[PDB]
RNA sequence: GGCCUCCGAACG
């Protein structure tokens, strides 16, 4: 589709380092697919987002 | 693959929950007998 | 005709696609078979030396290039001891940057493994070729291979005693020519081994 | 589970408050255990030098620890019920599980607190009166960890060498409580921790 | 925009590359 | 393990 709201890119440095964290966890490759069907994975621009269709 | 991971997440369990390395609890914690 | 054309490829994507360790997907994925894995080698050590001066992205597409299947770093011990082989059959300017490509591959030491022990002929019998191109590779890999955890950790790797003329103690023109040859080549202090037990 | 933070999330974003969050990376709550028993002995002491806690944490058995989740036998019976249920279960002696003086954290985290010595049965007032003091002090330290400051599963602890004080002014709740941690923290480092 | 990869705009450079993951890239995680 | 923007007609 688009970029759609996200303009080119907003961030700073002292959130990026609030944010996530030079020694963390690392388990999986962060899968698009479980950050997609899960829109609390995925915090960067949830708005306006029809999703979380569970199972069947 | 081996308790690196599991050490590791001490270690970064610590620096993210706010708490020093440490990893020695001789001197801080137990008397030096 | 197949090595002619995968070496007119080989060497087109060669001179092309800068910063080489990219480049190892398009190699891999020409996905050429086992039977020109060998001729690949071969070839691309001929496209390694080919080139006006000594290119490091040959020694890192060496490393990544042997170090991704078992039988590429076979293929890097193999096509090294039949480099081995060439001495006075090399030419002068390539030999430079055999001794680079060799020196590299040689710092990292992960593909080779008996490179060290096929190297250092017999006392008074050399090509000349493999004396200058290993007082080369010898001065340049000591200085950026660590030499004196090089030859300090080389000494308890059994590769001195695994090659002819780095053999110490009976051999009076293994230890006594290594110190003149390794003293008059700059190895200094290293030769001390070869000189008291001599 | 995850269901619980996306409803979570958009019910706070996108019901309660509008605004901009950024939210990490999810992990998993770790937690504190000891995988062998504590071979060095614990050396503890008032800064006014009155009292000493001494005291070895051992790992709990698993049927121990099972028990500890399903409560097993209940906090509020009386000792002969809870020397019936280590003695009949875990095979432990009359004397050591009626030793037994408080549970884990909340009456419900996996750790044992006992105190099991020759002079320990010979002043009963010295473990009596210092039972509120450790204990209240243990339970603050039973809930963050030496380490990774997690709850401990299954740590037992045994009391042996415990100094009374002169006067009951000297060692207060400042020159105990605080220092049940430090002991707790000495046999759990001497114990080989496992998460 | 895939996970870790990805062009916004697929019309603003070129055509999009195809990439995969590079057969040194397993060599280096290897 | 895959993802392939491309895409021309007049007038001037």
């Amino acid at each position: 589709f688009e970029p759609l709201v996200r303009d080119i890119n907003l961030q700073d440095e002292d959130w990026n380092e609030f944010n996530d964290i030079n020694k963390i966890i690392i388990r999986q490759p962060i899968r698009t697919e479980y950050k997609i069907a899960f829109p609390y994975l995925y915090n960067n621009l949830p708005h306006h987002v029809h999703l979380t269709w569970y199972h069947t | 693959p081996a308790p690196h991971l599991a050490r590791e997440f001490m270690i970064k369990t610590r620096r993210r929950k706010g708490l020093s390395e440490d990893v020695s609890i001789s001197k801080f914690f137990d008397d030096p007998m | 005709i197949n090595l002619v054309s995968f070496r007119r490829t080989i060497y087109l994507a060669i001179q092309s696609s800068l910063d080489f360790e990219e480049c190892a997907h398009k190699l891999l994925k020409m996905e050429f078979p086992e039977s020109q894995t060998k001729e690949l080698c071969n070839m691309i050590l001929d496209c390694c030396a080919q080139q006006r001066t000594y290119e490091k992205f040959f020694g890192l597409l060496a490393g990544r290039f042997c170090m991704l299947k078992k039988e590429y770093m076979e293929s890097f011990e193999g096509i090294f001891k039949e480099q081995y082989d060439t001495i006075h059959r090399l030419e002068t300017n390539k030999l430079r940057n055999v001794a680079k490509m060799f020196a590299h591959l040689l710092y990292t030491d992960s593909l080779p493994w008996s490179v060290l022990e096929c190297i250092k002929l017999s006392e008074e019998t050399t090509t000349s070729s493999s004396r200058i191109f290993v007082k080369i590779f010898f001065q340049e890999l000591c200085e950026y291979m660590g030499l004196p955890k090089l030859n300090a950790r080389l000494k308890d790797e059994t590769l001195q005693p695994f090659f002819e003329g780095l053999l110490p103690r009976d051999n009076p023109r293994n230890t006594r020519f290594a110190i003149n040859f390794f003293t008059s080549i700059g190895l200094g202090g290293l030769t001390d081994e070869l000189r008291e037990h001599l | 589970g995850e269901l619980y933070l996306d409803c979570v999330m958009h019910d706070l974003r996108k019901m309660y408050s509008e605004i901009d969050i950024k939210v990490a990376d999810p992990v998993v709550t770790f937690c504190e255990t000891v995988v062998e028993t504590s071979s060095l002995k614990c050396f503890a002491e008032t800064p006014n030098k009155k009292n000493k806690i001494t005291m070895i944490a051992e790992p709990l058995e698993k049927g121990l620890a099972e028990d500890i989740e399903n409560e097993v036998v209940q906090i509020t019976w009386n000792r002969k019920k809870l020397g019936e249920f280590f003695q009949t279960k875990y095979d432990w002696d009359l004397l050591a599980a009626r030793s037994i003086w408080a549970f884990g954290p909340d009456a419900t985290g996996p750790n044992i607190l006992v105190d099991d010595t020759l002079p320990s049965e010979v002043d009963k007032a010295l473990l009596g009166s210092v039972k509120d003091s450790i204990v209240q002090g243990f339970q603050w330290g039973t809930r963050e960890g030496p380490l990774c400051d997690e709850l401990i599963r299954n740590v037992k602890f045994k009391i042996l060498d415990a100094v009374v004080a002169q006067e009951p002014l000297h060692r207060g709740g400042g020159q105990i409580i605080p220092t049940a941690r430090r002991v707790v923290y000495s046999a759990f480092l001497m114990a080989t921790p496992r998460l | 925009m895939y996970n870790g990869i990805g062009l916004p705009t697929p019309r603003g450079s070129g055509t999009n590359g195809y990439v995969q993951r590079n057969l040194s890239l397993v060599r280096g995680r290897r």
